[PDB]
């Protein structure tokens, strides 16, 4: 099954484990979306 | 077997709660922080292969 909330600590885990670089997803009139950069 | 219990057992469970899915299925050609995160959520619970 699930062990239970130990989930969000791999969540915090994950998130502070983590020159930031990032991509562009949609491009159309002037305006961009872009994923990645988590320290904007 | 053992391969396929766990694995549809891991599955039930990236079901259940759609949360750690969002920050697992994230782009990036070097995942390590979802590896670790693998590493950590259920490396002491399930074998190795």
């Amino acid at each position: 099954t699930i062990p239970a909330d130990d989930i969000q600590s791999a969540i915090e885990e994950y998130v502070s484990s983590f020159e930031e670089v990032g991509t562009v997803v949609d491009a159309g009139d002037g305006i961009a979306h872009v994923e990645g950069l988590p320290s904007v | 077997t053992t391969l396929a219990g766990e694995l549809v057992s891991v599955a039930r469970l990236l079901d259940r709660e759609a949360v750690v899915t969002r920050y697992l299925t994230v782009p990036a050609e070097d995942a390590t922080p979802r590896i670790r995160l693998i590493e950590r959520l259920v490396s002491g619970k399930v074998g190795a292969p």
